[PDB]
RNA sequence: GCCGAGGUAGCUCAGUUGGUAGAGCAUGCGACUGAAAAUCGCAGUGUCCGCGGUUCGAUUCCGCGCCUCGGCACCA
């Protein structure tokens, strides 16, 4: 502050010394002799020139230099902060745990080749269950909780952007959205479907309202239940290390034929995990899907296609991983609950 | 290469097509780097045949008399120019391209020149421009246009890979496309050799640098030039031409990868030594020099008597005056297989890039010197008439290839394909191979110049080439990786994780080189660069990085320099080499920093930076304190190093004012960790539902005393039911007893489980005022106020 | 982005009670239930500011915190279905912790929005425009790339009070916003030149306004433009305002011969007059 | 930066192939690189990357299983040093990306450069095929420049390969046959090397 | 290894009849300033690759090496 810009415009004061000066001594050897000085070379080209010259550059470069030891230590008082004292005060920001459980399982997949796709959460009857195999008055039916929906205005475009016929409601799994790439798409692929998912229930520790879902198929021709066990078991290993194993029983879904349910070895875990249910797509599916492609002009692409579909909900996964309590904490939108996992990768 | 097309359908005919040929190469593996129309030969330049050269009086011109079918003269100043050869005569009116002007009818020194002889550049044959074309005077009728003989030509650069040496001679190539379907037609130069003693020895010193030799005698030599044919063809590969003999020489080498001299017997004396040169041995290599010899050099020399001399340095150069000329009536014709890096060096040390070197050094047929000696001797003898010896001085036996064992089926399996085998024999069986085998596994036996084929899977490339690249299907393949493979990215995305962090936070990435000039250990006050380069780019990109920050400073005030920016927050990430290799964070502050644009107040500095730091280190799940410790380069007053998860993996502070006034900059903030920092695992700790105990105080201590000290005290003494802890305001001066800072802290209590009843809350303060205390540290409630 | 930019990522129910249409002063929501969880369960969010807001006071009522930067990205139902973003800020904000001096509400808010959407590749201008819900002062709707994705604003004080919280800010875009494709511009090697100015402008005038007159004046040689310094007051002839201007020419070639600057300008002084903006060495001091 | 973006998008491409990425180490040594490789001295192929020589004492080169290395030291010209480095510390098959930076004795220009970056990669197992890196060069450039692109490939020398090959990928609205790299099947003495390591 | 050119500031660079070794710019200080831009008025940092010498300043010359260039042909 103080002995800096004092002298910084003092050797100014000097800068301004040389050519104050430089103008009285260039203007004896430059006015006297131009053209006729190398005919006055003795005493004058001499002592007016080179003598006084070197002035021009001691005075200025320790005016120059003289200057900064004095200035530079000026700063050396100034700034003798404490390092350590809580710094401007930014926001830190972070991830909700949904988030980075579902883009684990994303990646584990995307890594296997799958591509994720995402459907509507306010879907429609025949959408949902019914082109899954599951008509009305069936015992299937009873295994979602439904919130049917009222109002008007909304308009529920399907696959190809055309509007849909059917009874309104919330999506109890994702699947609709297994069938509104079916009729879109062409095969073969291997696609993931993730989501928010909407069952009548009685929130606890346990169960609970909305929930998350990641589901997802493989068909193509060739696709067999070996594959679905090669998959399944690839996120076994990718989500509880090399000495994880898997397996498989059958079980009872209307959009699978055959069926089952996969269990995974958690090793360190000393427990089987259960996680989803999974298995090789029923043949009525791909007829609905043919059907509706037909009523849009497309034609029909499942006719020598065989193809597996697997699907886990996410909120389990986020609570064994990353050991929480009750699953109503998510959607709690508590502060210090959620700040626990800004700190994750 | 330089591949003349006219030429190589002289081996392959029915090749038709520059292009379809450029595309059939490419396709062999050959990238055709350029085409060139070459030879426009103008309409006005005839064959002349020059009668006689007369001196013009006192003056270096010559008169020459010519016939362009009408008996003309013409006054040149070149050398060559002398009766008896054939010129290329630009008839007066005649529009030259390398000329530029045009030709005409002009007086020089007392005579009427009627156009002029040109010389190879005027003509725009090649870049000589130092002596008349010449050709043989019963070349074309005289007067003829010499187009007519001069057809244009197509020329392509190849790109020839160093596996194959087989391909620098036209019958190298030729081979290859005789695999596809064409026809080889392999001139067959048979010659009349008349057996008698060859009046020369050859006696080979050291055989492992010259494993195969040979050495041919033709006499009775009429050199004159080469025809045209010989000529338009040497030119039009990019060299020159002298003498039918030497031409020739040139012409095989050309053909096949066979460089050979012609030694004018006049200078060998008794016979050819080749042996290792002797010290103190000096030649003058045909170009024009006196290269002094090294002992590592190979030579081919002639001895008289007692004395050895070199002729030529072996593989390389020669000529020196052992050289081919006029007044040659026999030779001795070296055809010889050298060892490659006994070439190699010895032409890399003198500084030779010879047409012939760059042959030895990636190998030559060491089985087809016999066969180049009969297509040059009988080139020769018609050409030149020599008679020639049926009897060479074969020295050296050469070992014919190794078979190799290909299962037709490994091919396939290899490629992904099913070409039948009898298809993939053919195609080998007629890339010239002996195919002694039943099957599966057939054994085959590569011919003498392809040196390329040791293993069995270079002959896969060789089915999969003639197939076609183009006949591979595309296929992907499934498989359960091994278990020890699984998650060999994690440390990787864990660092570029980090990058995406550094970016959202606020920091723009920059990317510098990790060359460090040794010069700024000293400017920035840092330990001594621990490698150095032996080539380096620049003697300040001499030695490597041992931090990151002298570049990230250095690219800052550069832009300074350009741009003028006002701050700049900016982070780099590159390897750093000192003692180990390691992966460093580091980047700089600097300018204003944030706050309000249209409000003269901002907010920034040392605490700015350090405040992006912390905001980083919370949301990496991580634990950050500063404590202070001047570094060398920082600057006294503002200088500690960085503690994450209780280590010390850097620092940050500001810069040391020497440097920054060394370096024309103002005031920046920096740091520079070391990757990878910890990792702590998620510790799910459930908060409870009951209220919190909001107490609060304040501390007077020490002025030169820390936050960090007084802080970790309060929370330590605070017990486990402190929760938060926040310093919210900071105190210099009176009502306090000079020389201390009130240190204000918002407290706070919360039980996992009941409430707290407040007296408890109160003996928890009580040890906290106890251990400032225990320590020198008074109060507000209790000890200063 | 949202994330290591400084927000904390909070996730909602998709639930909405009918109620809040009124204590909110937004249109009536689209769809109901048939057999909601509860009467307050009953219809879905035409929004997603109702519960962040709801949220964030949850947590007052409980943890007491000083300040907090949320955002939320979750499906919100009125005539379609789309994906919104939202997030409110709160509290002291940013600045220093032994320094009295906090540096906080609507710029802050702005400003972090205006990173935000540097970050992104896209352009961001927040222009003013009164919303029911808003605080009638400092509403204005967000222009991303040209075009009105949502709005910025505080809170109308009725419903502070309403629901026992104090001043909040917020913003709800709806997504995808556009993606504008790299558009590499080679920079100049020759410097730039540095020159600057004030302009008057009456007291309730825009800033957005001063500043798209200023750059479409400066011709296409302006580099960067930006406001240093606002006057409200004398010497100024009561009821106006000085908008100080660092400005920046550079040429993509040779450099420029200054007369050249001046003529430039002297559109940007001739286009404030043009308007009936005086100046600094021209029409005021 | 813009290389980490280009960086990053192709190592997605490939991890999303099956692909994992490891790095490297900047400063080599003569025995990884160029020579394990199937490059001995005194080779025209030495010729075709120009070598930084280093010189230093202090600086200690862990290789593979963190055991000191024998060679002699420089800037890796290529990846590949790595691609040699992984398959003597684990065991087969896998499918791997070596990024990093490399460095060549250059004359800096607008399209030569000192400073470089590559990605380089291989996949070995029992059964792979020529087939499958045609497989996979290709779903790199449907991935890079879309559904109307193709590849192409011709033979070319490379000492660690055989066969061998050049790839370059049709870019449609570029409208040119863009060049981008060299690849081949690995050669079988470069198995030797790692096993003859391996064994050590 | 070669034949001839450039290397001038905080950028870009013409560059000689050497006399203001700059000009476009841009840089700092004293009036105008709530505060900055024009005007005013004032002077400047610049190893002119690095070093040997020459005039007054050492860039008009002449040395060796440097950094960038156009032609000699084969390289992830």
């Amino acid at each position: 502050l103080a002995a800096i810009q004092n002298a910084r415009d003092l050797e100014e004061l000097k800068a301004l010394k040389a050519r104050y000066l430089g103008k009285k001594g260039l203007l004896t050897q430059e006015m006297k002799g131009l053209s006729a000085l190398p005919l006055e070379e003795r005493r004058k080209r001499g002592q007016e020139l080179n003598a006084i010259k070197a002035a021009l550059e001691a005075a200025l470069e320790a005016r120059e230099k003289a200057l900064e030891e004095a200035a530079l230590k000026e700063a050396l008082e100034r700034e003798r902060v404490d390092v350590s004292l809580p710094g401007a005060s930014l926001f830190s920001g972070g991830l909700h745990p949904i988030t980075l459980m579902e883009r684990e399982l994303v990646e584990i997949f995307r890594a296997l080749g799958y591509q994720a796709v995402e459907g509507p959460e306010v879907e429609s009857e025949f959408f949902n269950f019914d082109a899954l195999n599951i008509p009305e008055h069936h015992p299937a039916r009873d295994m979602w909780d439904t919130f049917w929906l009222t109002g008007e205005g909304f308009r529920l475009e399907g696959p190809l952007g055309e509007e849909v016929e059917g009874r309104l409601l919330l999506r109890t799994h994702t699947s609709p959205m297994q069938v509104r790439y079916m009729v879109a798409h062409t095969p073969p692929f291997r696609i993931v479907v993730p989501g928010r998912v909407f069952r009548f229930e009685q929130t606890d520790a346990t169960h609970e309202a909305v929930f998350h879902q990641l589901e997802g198929l493989v068909v193509g021709e060739g696709i067999a239940m070996a594959h679905l066990k090669g998959a399944i078991y690839e996120l076994a290993q990718a989500l509880f290390g090399p000495d994880s194993k898997v397996r498989f029983q059958p079980v009872y879904f209307p959009f699978v034929e055959p069926g089952a349910q996969f269990a995974v070895w958690w090793p360190e875990g000393g427990k089987w995990l259960e996680l989803g249910g999974a298995g090789m797509v029923h043949p009525k599916v791909f007829q609905a899907v043919d059907a509706y492609r037909e009523r849009l002009g497309l034609p029909p692409a499942y006719r020598g296609v065989t193809g597996f579909a697997f699907g886990l909900g996410v909120e389990r996964l986020a609570m064994l991983r990353y050991g929480i309590p009750d699953i109503r904490y998510f959607f709690g939108g508590r502060l210090k609950f959620l700040e626990q996992f800004k700190g994750v990768l | 290469m330089r591949v003349p097309f006219s030429w190589l359908k002289a081996y392959v005919p029915e090749l038709e097509s520059p292009e379809v040929l450029e595309e059939r190469l490419a396709g062999l593996g050959f990238e055709t780097d350029r085409i060139e129309r070459v030879f426009p030969i103008p309409r006005g330049v005839v064959f002349a045949r020059v009668l006689e050269a007369h001196p013009i009086p006192g003056t270096r011109l010559k008169r020459l008399v010519l016939d362009a079918g009408r008996t003309v003269e013409v006054v040149s100043g070149a050398e060559n120019a002398r009766k008896g050869i054939g010129v290329a005569l630009a008839l007066p009116g005649t529009e030259l391209p390398g000329l530029g002007q045009k030709v005409g009818e002009r007086v020089i020194q007392g005579v009427r020149s009627f156009g002029m002889a040109l010389s190879p550049r005027e003509l725009g044959v090649g870049e000589y421009g130092g002596g008349l074309l010449e050709f043989p005077e019963d070349a074309l009728p005289p007067g003829t246009p010499l187009s007519e003989a001069w057809p244009e030509e197509v020329v392509l650069d190849l790109e020839v890979t160093p596996n194959r040496p087989d391909a620098l001679g036209l019958l190298g190539l030729a081979r290859d496309l005789h695999a596809l379907g064409y026809a080889l037609v392999e001139p067959e130069a048979a010659l009349k050799a008349e057996a008698l003693p060859l009046p020369f020895a050859l006696k080979v010193e050291d055989p492992e640098g010259a494993p195969h030799f040979t050495l041919g005698y033709a006499f009775g030599l009429r050199v004159a030039p080469s025809p045209l044919w010989m000529q338009r063809a040497l030119f039009a590969a990019g060299m020159r031409p002298i003498n039918n003999v030497v031409d020739v020489t040139n012409y095989v080498m050309l053909e096949r990868a066979q460089p050979m001299h012609a030694f004018d017997l006049r200078f060998v004396g008794e016979g050819i030594a080749v042996r290792r040169a002797r010290e103190g041995e000096r030649l003058k290599t045909l170009d024009g020099v006196e290269r002094t010899l090294h002992p590592e050099d190979l030579v081919i020399a002639g001895w008289r008597g007692e004395e050895s001399f070199p002729l030529g340095l072996a593989g390389v150069m020669g000529g020196a005056e052992s050289e081919v000329r006029e007044d040659t009536e026999a030779i001795a014709l070296e055809v010889a297989c050298f060892d490659p890096v006994s070439i190699r060096k010895t032409a890399r040390r003198h500084g030779l890039r010879t047409e012939a070197s760059h042959r030895f050094e990636r190998g030559v047929d060491p089985l087809g010197q016999v066969p180049a000696q009969r297509r040059a001797l009988s080139l020769l003898q018609a050409l030149a008439g020599a008679r020639v010896a049926e009897a060479l001085l074969e020295a050296g036996s050469p070992k014919p290839p190794e078979a190799i064992p290909f299962r037709p089926e490994y091919a396939n399996r290899l490629l992904g394909t099913s070409y039948p085998e009898a298809e993939q024999i053919a195609i080998l069986k007629r890339l010239g191979c002996r195919v002694e085998g039943e099957g599966p596994t057939y054994r085959v036996t590569p011919p003498s110049h392809r040196l390329d084929l040791r293993l069995e899977e270079d002959l896969v490339e060789e089915v999969a080439r003639i197939q076609g690249y183009e006949t591979i299907p595309l296929a992907l393949p499934a498989f359960f990786p091994a278990p020890d493979n699984r998650g060999v990215e994690a440390p990787y995305r864990k660092e570029q994780r980090l990058r995406e962090v550094l970016s959202g936070l606020g920091f723009q990435e920059v990317y510098t080189y990790s060359f460090m000039d040794p010069e700024d250990a000293r400017r920035f006050r840092l330990d001594p660069p621990r490698l150095l380069l032996l080539n380096p780019l620049a003697p300040e990109k001499a030695a490597l990085r041992t931090h990151l920050f002298p570049g990230l400073v250095r690219v800052l005030k550069e832009n300074l320099d350009l741009d003028r920016p006002e701050r700049a927050l900016l982070f780099e990430v590159g390897r750093v080499f000192r003692e180990r290799e390691e992966t460093h964070l580091a980047g700089l502050l600097f300018g204003e920093g944030v706050g309000l644009p249209w409000a003269k107040e901002r907010l920034s500095g040392y605490f700015l930076l350090k405040g992006y730091l912390e905001a980083l280190f919370a949301r990496l799940g991580l634990a950050f304190r500063v404590e202070a410790q001047a570094f060398p380069f920082l600057h006294p007053g503002v200088s500690g190093r960085v503690l994450v998860e209780g280590e010390e993996v850097g620092f940050l502070g500001a810069l040391h004012p020497e440097i920054a006034q060394e370096l024309e900059l103002p005031p920046v903030h920096l740091f520079e960790l070391r990757l990878p920092l910890p990792d702590k695992p998620l510790a799910f700790q459930d908060p409870s539902r009951h209220p919190a105990a909001f107490r609060d105080l304040a501390v007077v201590v020490p002025a030169p005393t820390p936050y960090g000290e007084v802080e970790a005290l309060v929370r330590e003494a605070a017990g486990p039911y402190l929760e938060s802890l926040a310093l919210f305001d900071l105190y210099q001066g009176p009502p306090l007893p000079e020389g201390h800072k009130s240190l204000a802290f918002h407290l706070r209590f919360r039980h996992p489980k009941r409430t707290l009843r407040d007296e408890e809350v109160e003996e928890a303060v009580s040890r906290v005022a106890e251990a400032l205390r225990a320590r020198g540290f008074g109060l507000r409630g209790l000890d200063t106020p």
